[PDB]
């Protein structure tokens, strides 16, 4: 192996923030300059610290409650809210001391299938689900009912509608392509006198004949769309209070351990179903080669004969299949080598209705979720986590991986940075493979810093890893330098 | 071929015994593994670690000063008032359900499937759970619920005709030590397949009026394939902050001193982990593999006269087949194999049964930081300190050469060489041609050297050997440095 | 000549051990028997009865405020009545005519046929499984409910057993390797030589390991059989090596601390067979040899009877198994399980702190191992000849040898 | 519900064979002389496409997993499966 | 050549431990007359061991080991029990 | 089997054919104190 394994490497510490007027504390953190690969050391050493002060200065983080204040939650509920025979304040104390229960719901309800996953925010830089930021387990007066089929819904507040838009491509591509060539070259020759005489005989074949097959299905099955409410939403539990922790002071440590616990932003808007993908690739070659000869000659004589046969033949396929949405056994046989029959793709369908994966995402940044009626400060809070935003963006974004082999996809995970292969190659590189090539495509370097005004400019290298190299894929999709304006 | 020299076990002398605590009546003293017993030798009747009963002069700590706020009696926990009277047993005593949120409906649902192994602690040297480091059952006053994305399960009435799902584990409640956990429903599977063929026949002769003929056939295939296919049921991430330990972690915490004794770390190292999981994804893994190598030669000459004939053939075949989650009848059966059948069956099985794929984790020290507690830092000094040290005592690196690719483990004080074919030993073949492709893997940590002021170093060797035949080299961190 | 069992003279008497009202003698074993000899049978120690020669001192070891049961055994107050089989037997009725309460309120739940055997003991000898030091069906007043296990029905976990998880996993490992061989010559009055020989080598190794999930034992406030505690009661105090020795025979010289259940199956063909012939006449001679070891092997364990017979058998012939055999042999493993491998703790572990004498006893067994480990050894034993090597059992050292070489020490050929 | 199938195949095979046979002689001292040839190339390709683009809105997800799934061997879609779809 | 029906399978050997008559019979009775046993044959011998078992392997000790310390001449009584068992060794060839 | 011919000679055989089976059903092992006969 050609590796050297390389240890993650945060910064010198920041200078401490002065003590905040409302947490009493003070903070300091560490920027990754370099992330953890190839098993060197697994670091991640306490990123942030954090200390107690002495106060001398004025808060005012007590935002009134014209509701309920929940005795555990510190939510606000609405006075109305309290008695329905529900829990909003999240640990049932807003259903305490009531002298009746009056019921809206005048029928058992569901939740919509999977409603709870889209209440918890995105690292939309890798796509993963974090903590939880809205409460889909909140109705308010809610008890309108819905119907999927017969199934009768309870709708979240936070939710505008969610709805069972259906809809189903199938595509297909099948090619395939043959190939064959054949060459044959005989020869005989002769001569006799009354003495002498010659005999001779050369023949011959070169032979080839290749093979490809590409195949292609994709079934992209939508099941639901989902949008959340604009305005006025009831967040969750953990993420309100993780919030009201946050410094008034800019620290980018405690905004950046936000998103480590809640992601960056919220599904605003989705579009909730299944993907079926299959794709194979087969390429087959036999090739041959023939020589057969005779001499004789007689005056006295001498006879040489030859012969040499060469047959050579390869056969190299790759299959990937992709499942997204559904139910364990369906999703297993789906994920077997052979295509499925029509059986199989109908309970998947079925499935995939009560198990969605998300097929298209509208985000909002989560700053936009800090709302005055919720928090004190907000203003610096939002100010904050904006400019916590675009850091962290230029943090956790997989740029500062070093490059993979075997045109392997590095994956900042954490502050260690995995190599997800190809099918084909192995080893924690992407190195181990019996291939003589295969198509590097590039891979983007971080993009540099914004130099000056009237203008900033920033720039790109395509040389992180190098597009060429064993025959390379395509060059980098995006942007190779780019601006904007102070003003 | 390699030959093998035994060594029985020997641990070091002991150390003085560690002064009787005040509320444990309890002494204790360790041992170290001066060398573990190797492939051939005995074990050692001792252990690492000894106690013994003491009374002590001064009188216990008083339950009543944590938080300010309710201690459970004859157990760990500290509480926040709420969770005294909730309805739910919050410690081990149940006294924090005594002389009584308030009465939880909560327990209607079942914990969350594999609450219990994401709890546990993780040994790196040796790959096993440990104890509960979280506590997988504290629900922290929370009725939250997640969501079971496969409960969808066929039931018939016989009474008026129908065919009808379940509606039973709709949802789960989520341990308050469990941030998020998912139930996103994935498969991705790959597959790789690749044969190369050659074959050769040639034939020279030559005749003077003296005779020479010749005669050769050669022939070669390969095969490869490599199957991977995952299924997630679930995804989850353990909490950073305010994380509630086991009441077994929290007393054997409570029970470390706050002085550097590396018996009773060691021994909270060894009994609760070397690292506990942060995040991870469930549900299933199937791999195999097939390789495949066979060869075929013939020869013949022949001169005027005598006459002489060859032929060798091989055939060495290589099928590893894995399946982690599901059902143990279906494993053996997807084990054995590949179909329609039992792959449909064992993801039918993962709607009940899944295992953990992979997993993030983090050192046993670093728990601490995020405890409920408040700062404990003397204690995760030490807690690294002897992690530090553990990491290389118990190190399976410390194990015989394992030679044709063996994998060696401590347990105990003790070795084995898991050879993946023949004899065990630090030589393992008999079946084999000694021709066997094997690599070389660490030849373990020099101890620190003399050092200046800026300069101190650490060396290793690829193994004791070299690669075996012609083989792979190690990943080659060869050397390391100190800050002496 | 065929060898014999040998042992020491027996050593000097102890005195009366007061509160136990015994004397002890003990003797070292200093050949086994082997070749065929007269095979031992003999024991290591011998007890007499005494008046002792001096007052026992005050026995009761009271814990206190804590509930003394009819057991050797203290428990705490909230598992004085719980409902439950608290306290290691029924203890209790004259109490609880009040507070019934269950740790379990209103459920039906079942114990773990698992968990109830798990911490083994285990003797090194051999590595035998004994029935468990650890009490597993006491539940310290915790329901705690599992419904794991593959047969989808739910269990209450026995509080030694800290973790009992269900990790299914099946795997089956297969390698073929075969070489095989020819070689071929040929070369008034008159000379001729013909030879030929050929060569067959297969190296077959199949095996399959399905697991039933692990058990991890708990590493502080252990509650231990009855059995076991009086069992520790009962001990010299003097590091008398026989009467040790019979407390490690009884619960062996470590507990599995963590244990792996499940089945296993596991096969071997190994085929290696070569003929040659030599002939010729000069102006007849003739010269032959043939060579062949052929065997097969099958181990099954765990599951149940007729499955796993049936499956033992049909791998070992040449048949085509059927994917639904290895499905019921492979489910039956719930029903049956089999301890595949473990973590082993020295027993002394299992000694409470908080009984008399503890540490006196945990450092005699510590020595007592160490000699039950020496003079059990095989490394005493008379030479086997040839390829083979000392094999060891009870009462003879012998060796045997599939290499044409023969007898029970393999010296002829 | 809409149904784009497209099929698409080219063959060809070619032969090209070329030989030559030559002979002298000569009496009075005969003598006789003799030279043959014979040469072949042959090539032969195929292309084969098939792409198809099933797409359905409305009905129950299971019903348009089913129809839009694209038997080969009818290609417009089966008559039980597509009224199955049209009921849900 | 059918070798079921043929004389030339003779000489096997039998033994066979615990189970129910009927199944070590069957079994003794295939072999006497050269023929093979089925595979159904053997898991019902292994199903009936169940009513009727054998011991396979043994560790053994004398017998005087279970002579209890409270017995009134414990000791000689024991020690001429090891005087009688060294003498059956001498007894028989 | 070996044969050495020359019309010194010497003949050789040693042959067998073994079936060998367990069945185990359980472990069983007895006090050796307290016990009450
Ligand atoms: C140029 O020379 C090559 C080599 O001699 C010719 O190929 C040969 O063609 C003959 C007649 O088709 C083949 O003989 C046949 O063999 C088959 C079995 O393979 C047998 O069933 C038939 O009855 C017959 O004996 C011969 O095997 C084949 N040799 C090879 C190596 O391909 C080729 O046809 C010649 N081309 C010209 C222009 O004459
Ligand atoms: C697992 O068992 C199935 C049993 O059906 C195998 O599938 C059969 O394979 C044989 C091989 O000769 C074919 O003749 C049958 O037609 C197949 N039946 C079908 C359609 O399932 C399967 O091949 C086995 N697993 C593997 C990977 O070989
Ligand atoms: C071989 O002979 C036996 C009788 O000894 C007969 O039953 C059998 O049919 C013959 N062959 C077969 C079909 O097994
Ligand atoms: C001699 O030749 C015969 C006939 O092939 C053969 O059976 C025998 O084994 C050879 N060896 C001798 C007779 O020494
Ligand atoms: C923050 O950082 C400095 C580093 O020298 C500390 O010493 C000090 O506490 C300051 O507040
Ligand atoms: C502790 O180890 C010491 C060795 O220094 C012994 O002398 C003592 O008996 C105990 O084994
Ligand atoms: C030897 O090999 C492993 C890689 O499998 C390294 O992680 C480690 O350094 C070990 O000692
Ligand atoms: C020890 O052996 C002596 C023999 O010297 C006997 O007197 C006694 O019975 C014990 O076995
Ligand atoms: C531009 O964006 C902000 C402005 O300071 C910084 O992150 C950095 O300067 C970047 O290049
Ligand atoms: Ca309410
Ligand atoms: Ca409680
Ligand atoms: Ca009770």
């Amino acid at each position: 192996v050609t590796l050297m394994p390389i240890d993650c490497e945060l910064s010198s510490w920041s200078s401490w923030t002065t003590c905040d007027p409302c947490q009493k504390k003070r903070y300091r953190y560490a920027y990754l300059l370099q992330p953890s690969q190839f098993h060197g050391e697994p670091c991640n050493f306490s990123d942030k610290e954090v200390e107690d002060c002495v106060t001398n200065r004025p808060c005012r983080s007590q935002v009134r409650c014209e509701g309920f204040v929940c005795a555990q939650t510190g939510r606000c509920v609405n006075r109305r809210l309290l008695c329905n025979g529900d829990n909003d304040c999240g640990d049932q104390s807003d259903e305490a001391n009531c002298r009746r229960i009056y019921k809206k719901c005048q029928h058992e309800m569901d939740q919509y299938w999977g409603i709870g996953s889209l209440a918890s925010g995105i690292n939309l830089f890798t796509n993963s689900f974090e903590g939880p930021v809205l409460d889909h387990r909140y109705y308010a007066g809610g008890c309108s009912p819905h119907y999927i089929l017969n199934t009768r819904f309870r709708k979240p507040y936070n939710v505008e509608s969610y709805t069972p838009q259906t809809q189903g491509k199938y595509e297909f591509i099948l090619k395939e392509y043959e190939s064959y060539s054949d060459f044959e070259r005989n020869v005989t020759e002769k001569m006799a006198s009354k003495d002498r005489g010659k005999h001779y005989i050369r023949r011959t074949k070169r032979f080839s004949h290749t093979k490809s097959v590409f195949l292609h299905a994709r079934s992209d099955l939508e099941v639901a769309h989902y949008k959340l409410k604009p305005r006025s939403l009831m967040l969750h539990y953990e993420f309100l209070q993780r919030v009201k922790r946050l410094p008034l002071e800019y620290s980018y440590g405690e905004y950046r351990d936000l998103f480590r616990d809640f992601g960056t932003h919220y599904i605003t808007e989705a579009v909730l179903g299944g993907i079926y993908e299959y794709t194979l690739v087969m390429n087959k070659e036999a090739m041959e080669r023939g020589d057969y000869t005779l001499n004789n000659v007689h005056a006295r004589g001498i006879l040489n004969e030859i012969k040499d046969r060469n047959k050579r033949d390869t056969m190299v396929e790759d299959l990937v299949v992709l499942v997204r949405g559904g139910a364990s056994e369906h999703i297993t046989t789906l994920a077997y080598q052979e295509l499925p029959t029509a059986d199989l793709m109908q309970e998947w369908g079925d499935a995939v209705q009560y198990n969605p994966a998300i097929i298209k995402v509208k985000v909002e940044p989560l700053y936009e979720l800090v709302t005055a009626t919720d928090f004190a400060y907000s203003s610096t809070v939002r100010q904050n986590m904006k400019q916590a935003l675009e850091e962290f963006q230029k943090e956790v974004s997989s740029c500062h991986c070093a490059p993979c082999q075997g045109n392997g996809v590095p994956v900042l995970k954490g502050s260690r940075c995995d190599c997800i292969c190809p099918v084909g190659s192995q080893g924690l590189a992407c190195e181990v493979s019996y291939r003589k090539n295969t198509p590097i495509d590039g891979k983007w370097n971080c993009w540099s810093n914004w130099s000056s005004c009237s203008g900033r400019r920033k720039t790109r290298q395509r040389q992180c890893n190098n597009p060429p190299p064993q025959n390379g894929g395509s060059p980098c999709s995006g942007p190779a330098s780019e601006t904007l304006d102070c003003s | 071929a390699a030959t093998p020299a035994a060594v029985t076990c020997q641990l070091s002398n002991w150390s003085e015994w560690t002064d009787c605590f005040p509320c444990q009546d309890k002494k204790y003293r360790h041992r170290s593994l001066l060398q573990p017993n190797k492939f051939g030798g005995t074990i050692c009747s001792g252990d690492i670690w000894d106690q013994a009963s003491c009374s002590s002069s001064t009188t216990c700590v008083r339950q009543a000063q944590c938080g300010q706020d309710f201690q459970c009696k004859e157990t760990g926990r500290c509480l926040k008032r709420h969770l005294v009277c909730n309805g739910d047993q919050d410690c081990l005593d149940g006294s924090d359900e005594d002389d009584c949120a308030i009465d939880e409906d909560c327990s209607q649902y079942e914990p969350i499937p594999g609450s219990q192994k994401a709890a546990l602690g993780y040994n790196i040297l040796t790959q096993e759970d440990a104890q509960s480091v979280y506590d997988a059952s504290y629900y922290g006053g929370q009725c939250e619920t997640v969501y079971n994305g496969e409960w969808r399960e066929l039931r018939y009435d016989s009474t008026c005709e129908r065919l009808y799902y379940g509606d039973d584990e709709k949802y789960f409640r989520k341990p308050y030590n469990f941030l998020k956990y998912h139930f996103e429903a994935l498969a991705d599977t790959g597959i790789s397949s690749e044969f190369y063929d050659n074959a050769n026949d040639l034939l020279s002769k030559v005749k003077k009026d003296f005779l020479n003929e010749l005669n050769k056939y050669n022939e070669k295939k390969f095969i490869f394939t490599r199957i991977f296919t995952k299924v997630q049921t679930a995804h989850f991430k353990m909490r950073k902050d305010d994380i509630m330990l086991d009441e077994g972690m929290l007393q054997s915490l409570m029970e470390l001193p706050d002085q550097y004794n590396y018996g009773m770390y060691a021994k909270f190292i060894n009994d609760y982990g070397t690292h506990y999981i942060t995040s991870g994804s469930m549900g299933g893994i199937y791999e195999y593999i097939l390789v495949i190598d066979k060869a075929k030669m013939e020869s013949l000459g022949i001169t005027s006269g005598k006459t002489e004939r060859a032929r060798k053939a091989m055939a060495v075949e290589d099928i590893i087949s894995r399946v982690r989650g599901g059902s143990s009848g279906w494993s053996g059966g997807l084990a054995q194999n590949r179909s329609t059948i039992t792959y449909r069956s064992w993801g039918r099985s993962l709607k009940y049964n899944p295992v953990v794929i992979d997993f993030e984790m983090q050192p046993i020290h670093e728990v601490l930081r995020h405890t409920s507690l408040g700062p404990l830092e003397a204690k995760r000094q030490n807690l690294r300190r002897a992690l530090d040290q553990y990491l290389m005592e118990f190190n399976a690196c410390r194990c015989g050469p394992c030679f044709n690719n063996g994998v060696p483990i401590l347990e105990g004080t003790s070795c084995r060489c898991q050879c993946r074919l023949g004899s065990l030993g630090a030589a393992c073949e008999q079946t084999q041609t000694e021709g066997a492709k094997a690599d070389g893997s660490w030849s373990c940590w020099s101890s620190w050297s003399v050092c200046r002021a800026g300069i101190q170093e650490r060396r290793r060797e690829c193994d004791n050997p070299a690669p075996q035949n012609g083989g792979a080299s190690c990943p080659g961190r060869k050397v390391q440095t100190q800050a002496c | 000549s065929h060898i014999d069992c040998r042992m020491s003279p027996w050593s000097e008497w102890s005195q009366c051990d007061p509160c136990l009202r015994q004397m002890f003698r003990s003797r070292s074993i200093e050949v086994f028997g082997q070749f065929n000899g007269k095979r031992c049978t003999d024991a290591v120690g011998d007890r007499r009865q005494c008046v002792p020669t001096e007052p026992c001192e005050d026995a009761e070891d009271d814990c206190g405020n804590d509930f003394q049961c009819s057991t050797g055994r203290c428990i705490k107050m909230r598992l004085r009545c719980n409902g439950d089989n608290d306290c290691g037997d029924f203890s209790d009725e004259d109490d609880c005519e009040s507070e019934p309460r269950p740790p379990c309120r209103d459920r039906v739940v079942e114990e773990s046929e698992l968990a109830r055997t798990a911490g083994y003991g285990i003797n090194i000898l051999g590595m035998d499984p004994l029935s468990t030091p650890f009490d597993n069906e006491f539940y310290n007043g915790l329901c705690n409910r599992d419904r794991d296990g593959n047969t989808l029905t739910y269990y209450r976990r026995p509080w030694n057993v800290a973790s009992l998880i269900y990790e299914t996993k099946g795997e089956k490992n297969f390698r073929t390797e075969h070489y095989e061989e020819q070689i071929e010559a040929f070369k008034t009055y008159q000379l001729f030589l013909s030879y030929s020989s050929k060569k067959e080598k297969m190296f077959l190794h199949v095996k399959g390991e399905i697991h039933l999930g692990r058990f991890v034992m708990r590493n502080r406030d252990v509650v231990l059989t009855t059995t076991f505690v009086d069992d520790i009661k009962a001990l010299p105090t003097t590091y008398e090596k026989g009467e040790y020795f019979a407390f490690l025979e009884t619960y062996g010289t470590h507990y599995s601390s963590s244990g792996s259940l499940g089945g296993l199956y596991e096969l071997i063909y190994v085929l290696d067979k070569a003929s040659m012939k030599r002939k010729g006449v000069e102006l007849a001679v003739n010269i032959t040899s043939e060579n062949l070891i052929d065997d097969v092997v099958s181990l099954i364990r765990g599951g149940t009877r007729k499955y796993a017979f049936e499956l033992k058998e049909k791998l070992l012939r040449g048949t085509v198994i059927d994917v639904t055999d290895f499905v019921n042999w492979a489910s039956s493993i719930n029903d049956a399980p089999v301890l595949i491998s473990q973590k082993l703790s020295p027993i002394y572990n299992l000694v409470p702190v908080k009984m008399k004498n503890a540490h006196l006893k945990k450092q005699n067994l510590e020595r007592a191992i160490e000699d039950y480990i020496n003079e059990f050894s095989v490394r005493k034993c008379h030479t086997c000849q040839n390829g083979g090597t000392v094999i060891l059992m009870d009462g003879k050292c012998l060796c045997a040898c599939p290499f044409k070489f023969e007898g029970i020490a393999c010296e002829i050929s | 519900y809409r149904v784009l199938f497209y099929v698409d195949s080219e063959k060809l095979k070619q032969n090209d064979f070329n030989s030559v046979e030559e002979k002298k002689c000569k009496s009075s001292s005969h003598g006789c002389k003799e030279l043959e040839n014979a040469l072949k190339a042959a090539s032969g390709t195929q292309n084969n496409v098939l792409r198809g683009e099933p797409f359905i809105r409305g009905g129950g997800a299971g019903f348009i997993s089913g129809l839009s799934y694209l038997e080969l061997d009818n290609p417009a879609g089966n008559k039980r499966r597509y009224s199955a779809w049209a009921e849900s």
